[PDB]
Formats: structure tokens, sequence, C-alpha cells
């Protein structure tokens, strides 16, 4: 069972064709499974003070892999922790700030196979001394009066569990189409079908349900299960809900669609 | 009367794909530094 | 001195008061959970041993 | 042959603490900021570092 | 753990049925420092670990289809004259040289042969519908062909490997020279180097 995500009302008439349009891009799945679970936490900073300045990417770094310091003279004045995926800290330490320093920097986190991203600004304005070195907030990040010629730490610390490599079940994202006919509960509701990312395929009911209640040929390719119902009849009627879940990026989706058909008289 | 024929050849293992040692021939080493240089309490980058 | 005889010194087996240094220094967590690691000196008297 | 007692880290939540000495033998103290505790439960408690 | 086969077994309920092979197993780990098992703390370096998804992206195995195969049942020879019983509801292949190479196909039907020997005709029952990896152990149909390919499964693929931190040494005073009192309790590597022109490269392998 899935979490409420998206609920709707759908109706149409017996002996036509019905599009339950059930689509998660988050759904969508990389056929290759090599160390999908590739994280990379980068920093990046515009420095807004020189006018329109390029901004420079300071830093990067690869969960399993290193921290490339992008360009040879920013090597030890530019420091992540070592640890920074183990624990989910993320922040940067500048070990001299100069005015050159100053601008901007914004800690990036991409997660690849979830095709999932985040990040946050911190401000570093550069003061000659320690009578106007502080920090505060601006009302978007906070803002660091870093103090000239010593070392300035620039926080961020992402404490959740998509960010750590903790088992997490290697799962996959999965679908199961139900179909609570009119008098049955939502969770046992009649199975209509299941799929998963590695294109296995269950079919419920009678085969002519089966060919009339279907959904898209390559649906995680798509990040799609709409569920067509050709040549509907008045039995196909209820609550038609679909639980997409992938519990290794914590996707507990559900996607209902209220579709009631009528007949002519 | 009968005979029988048999071959064998070689080819690398799968788990190779990883494990490969590479030889490489170097020459001509060039070096690169990077210089931070300070005047008039003003701080420059370079990289040459 | 550590990892050596008379390490643990105790005027006698059931003396409330102990003196003994053997060079235990704590590390810093670095996992989700709790844990204290304690790193230490092999015990002196089992190297005389 | 001695045994190194390890009692359960204190844990102030989302606050601030400081270290005390103890009459003990080989006692040894230390804080440790920006910790993150995590047990069978969950998180233990509640402040980013 | 380690040993010196690899042995797999499977019990038919009243008969049981092993195979085994010799090889080399030895423990090994990542680090300077050979332990038993990764401990909870400690830092953490690249290894290559075989994933535990059926998915798959390395290797490629052939597959073609199978030779021919002889039996002893579909021929009998309790009478001076050859009987050949091909089994009921399938069809059977038979040869024999005598004279000439004389072959024959049998539905369900028990066809003979003038040349009496029971050495003499074999037969097949050929199939050539499933297809089969090669092996030391099979024969090649006469096409000598490659049909198909299957990907191996549970290929390797780099992540991240928790390993411990030893003892840290304790340094001494000496004039021109140090005093390491190294203490460890698995073994460990230790090295060192001089920064002058002499390399003066040291390497040891340190147990207690
Ligand atoms: C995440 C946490 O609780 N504390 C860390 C601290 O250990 C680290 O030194 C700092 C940046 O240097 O970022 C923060
Ligand atoms: C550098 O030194 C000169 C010499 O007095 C001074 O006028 C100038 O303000 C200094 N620059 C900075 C950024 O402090
Ligand atoms: C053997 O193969 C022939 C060739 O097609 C076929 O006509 C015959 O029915 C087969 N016999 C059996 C028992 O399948």
């Amino acid at each position: 069972s899935s979490s409420l995500v998206s609920e709707s009302v759908v109706s149409l008439a017996a002996g036509t064709q019905a599009v339950l349009r059930c689509q998660s891009p988050r759904m969508v799945w990389t056929q290759d499974r090599l160390n999908d679970r590739q994280r990379v936490v980068h920093w990046d900073v515009y420095s807004t003070y020189y006018g329109d300045n390029k901004m420079e990417r300071l830093c990067d770094m690869y969960s399993a892999g290193d921290q490339r310091v992008y360009s040879s003279y920013n090597q030890g004045r530019i420091f992540m922790p070592q640890n920074a995926f183990t624990d989910g800290n993320f922040s940067l330490v500048i070990k001299d700030v100069a005015e050159s320093d100053g601008g901007i920097y914004s800690c990036n986190l991409h997660h690849h196979y979830c095709h999932l991203y985040e990040t946050v600004k911190i401000q570093l304005d550069v003061t000659k001394k320690a009578k106007a070195a502080k920090e505060y907030w601006d009302g978007e990040k906070a803002v660091i009066v870093a103090l000239e010629g010593s070392t300035v730490m620039l926080p961020c610390v992402n404490r959740n569990q998509i960010w750590t490599e903790r088992h997490l079940e290697e799962a996959q994202q999965v679908v199961h189409w139900d179909r609570q006919l009119p008098g049955v509960s939502h969770d046992r509701a009649d199975r209509l079908l299941d799929l998963y990312a590695s294109g296995e395929r269950r079919a419920y009911g009678p085969p002519f349900l089966r060919d009339r209640v279907s959904v898209n040929t390559n649906a995680f390719a798509r990040g799609d299960f709409s569920l067509r119902i050709d040549e509907l009849e008045r039995a196909d009627e209820g609550i038609y809900s679909c639980h997409l879940h992938h519990h290794y990026c914590g996707l507990h989706e559900r996607r209902v669609f209220h579709l009631q058909v009528t007949e002519p008289a | 009367e009968n005979t029988q024929l048999s071959e064998a050849y070689v080819e690398f293992a799968p788990d190779c794909t990883i494990d490969h040692a590479v030889a490489l021939k170097v020459h001509t080493a060039a070096l690169k530094v990077g210089l931070r240089i300070v005047y008039g309490n003003t701080t420059a980058r370079l990289d040459t | 001195n550590p990892g050596a005889f008379g390490d643990i010194q105790a005027s006698s087996l059931d003396a409330t008061d102990i003196v003994a240094r053997t060079d235990i220094r704590l590390l810093k967590p670095s996992v989700k959970n709790i844990h204290v690691p304690y790193t230490q000196a092999v015990s002196g008297y089992e190297m005389w041993k | 042959k001695f045994h190194t007692v390890v009692p359960s880290p204190q844990v102030k939540c989302c606050g601030s603490l400081e270290c005390k000495a103890s009459s003990k033998a080989d006692y040894t103290c230390r804080v440790f900021g920006g910790v993150y505790p995590f047990m069978w439960g969950g998180a233990q408690c509640f402040c980013d570092s | 753990p380690p040993g010196d086969s690899v042995t797999v077994s499977i019990t038919s309920g009243a008969s049981e049925n092993s195979c085994t092979v010799e090889k080399k197993i030895r423990r090994k780990f990542v680090g300077r420092e050979e332990y038993l098992f990764p401990p909870v703390h400690g830092k953490l370096v690249k290894c290559h670990v075989y994933d535990h998804l059926k998915e798959t992206s390395a290797g490629y195995i052939t597959m073609h289809r199978p030779g021919p195969h002889a039996y002893k049942s579909y021929l009998e020879e309790a009478s001076g004259e050859v009987y050949i019983k091909p089994p009921s509801g399938k069809n059977v292949t038979y040869e024999c040289k005598c004279g000439d190479y004389s072959t024959g196909i049998v539905s369900t039907r028990t066809k003979m042969n003038g040349c009496t020997k029971a050495k003499q005709c074999i037969a097949y029952k050929r199939d050539q519908t499933k297809w089969v990896f090669n092996s030391p152990d099979l024969i090649r149909h006469t096409d000598h062909s490659v049909q198909g390919k299957l990907h191996i499964p549970f290929r390797l693929t780099p992540t991240v490997c928790p390993v411990p931190l030893a003892h840290t040494p304790t340094v001494t005073k000496w004039f021109k020279g140090i005093t390491l009192h190294l203490t460890a309790t698995r073994p460990t590597l230790l090295t060192t180097r001089k920064l002058g022109l002499r390399a003066d490269a040291t390497a040891e392998w340190i147990t207690g």
C-alpha cells in the first residue's frame, strides 16, 4: 500500500475505452544497476561581487570516489570532510579566505539512480579583519562575513537517508494497479495489474479483462503506468488505485481514479 | 578407426573488465605550478 | 608504563583506590548509530606473561 | 589483567556540555559536538549538529 | 570461509548427489593490515564486490545447439538378429556401417538391419530443440555454429568498504633519529622513505 499522493475521479460510458493516466517520472528506472547509487556533492561559487564574474566550481566529491579539487591552486585551500557521505555532512572549508574567495557558494548533491537533487546556498563576504566578521541570515541563506586571511567554514549538512550508504534493501521501482469495486475497501481491492522495473508483469481477472485492463508496454522506460480499460463494462467501475513504490529512494506514491461507469437507457 | 579432433584457445576472463593491468611508456615529463602572490596587501592567483 | 608489567597497581586486591595509566585515547564517532570507539595499548600483564 | 569499563555516553541534545574529571583509575573524558546519535528506534534526538 | 575445494550437493529425498572441484580459497581483505572482519568504526576505502542483484552488464557466454547422443536401451540383442525399440512416442535415428553407412528413421517403430552384431548400430534421440553451453563433456553437431548468447549474472562493481584504524604509535626522542613504540594485535604493514635524493624505501610487516 502507498500513501496518498494523487486522488481523482473519472466517469465514462460502457463500451468505451477509458484511460486512467497514472505516471511518475520518479518511477523512471535505469537498466544499468552498476553501482547506480552514485552520489555527487559539488560546490559552485558565483562571485556576484566582482560584477559578472564566471562562477567557479571549486570542488567535486563522489560517494565511492575522491574529493577532486578542480583547480590546482585551490588544492589545500578548499576542503570537504572525507566521511561526508558516510555522515551526511557536506560543509566546505576555505583555509584562507581572501577577496577573490568572496561570493555566494552553493552546495549541490545529486543522486543519479533516483535522478534526484538538492542544494543550498551560503554567502561568504570577506571583511578585512575581525572588527566586522560575523554571521547572519539574509532571508534565503546563511551569510558569513568572513575573517580575511583565516580559515572559514561554510555549513551544509543533509541529514537524510537518501544521502547515506546504510543498507536500503536495494529496492527498485514497482507498481500495483488495484480496483476497489463498489462495496469493496481500499487496500483489499482486487489486484488488476502488477509491474516491476525489471519488466515483470502480472495480470488478474478473466482473460478478457486482462486484454481490456492493460498498462502501457514500456511503463518504467517512461515513468508511465496509464491503465487502458477497453470497451468498459459497468462492472469495471470503482476506485482504481496505482501504488508506486521505490523503497530504496522512499517513493510511496498513490495515484487514484474513481472511475464510475454508466450505461444507456 | 574413429578419430577425434581437439582444439583449445584463450581469452580474457570477464572479471578482467575491472582487474586489467595496462602497460605504459612515458616520456618528456612536464611540470605545472600553482603560484599565489601577495603585494600591497592584495592577493593574486596563477597557475602556469 | 603502558604495555609492560605493573600497568595496573592497587595497594590491595580489593582496594577501592587504584592508580594506573594505560594510554587510552578516545576517537570521534563517525558512524550513523551511537558508539564510543576506544583505542588502547595491549595489557602489560599479558605481555609479561 | 584489567578490564575497560565503557559506560554508555552521556548525550546532551541540541545544547552544549563540558567534560568533567573523576577519581577513577586511568579516567579519560572527552566531549564531541556535531554528533548525530542513531538507534534502532531511529534518531534519538534532534538539532542539526 | 576458505578451504581447499568447492562442493555442491543436492538431496533427492532418498538419494544425494554431489560434485566438487579443487580450488585454493584463502581469506583476503583490503588495507595495509589483514584483519578478520571489518570493524564498526574505521576509514572508508575502495573495494570491488559482486553485486547481489540479478541484473548484470558484464560478461558474454556463448550457446549453440547440441550434438548427438548414444544409448544402449534403444537396441536389444537378446537373439542373434538385431532389435531396436525406440522409446514410445519418440522419433529416433539409427546408423551402422556393415556394407555401407546405412541409416534409418523410426517413429515409435522397430526397423531392422541386415547386419547382426550388437555393437554395430547406434541410435540418436535427436531433438535439436534446446541450445547448450560448450563443455568438454559434450559433442558438437556437424554444423559447428554459434546460435545465441547469455549474460553471466552477479558481476563486479566498485564500492566503499570499511577498514580499521590501527593503534596510533608513540613517538620518542633521539638525536638524528626516532624510536617508535609500535603496538598492533594483528598483522600490519609499516612503510617509510626518506625525502632526499635517496629513496631509502623501507617496508615491513609487524605482527605483535
Ligand atoms: C594596503 O596598504 C596601503 C598602505 O597604507 C593602504 O593604504 C591600503 O588601504 C591597504 N589595503 C588594504 C586592503 O588594507
Ligand atoms: C518423426 O519425424 C517425421 C518427420 O516430420 C514426422 O513425420 C513423424 O510424425 C515423427 N514421428 C514422431 C513419433 O513424432
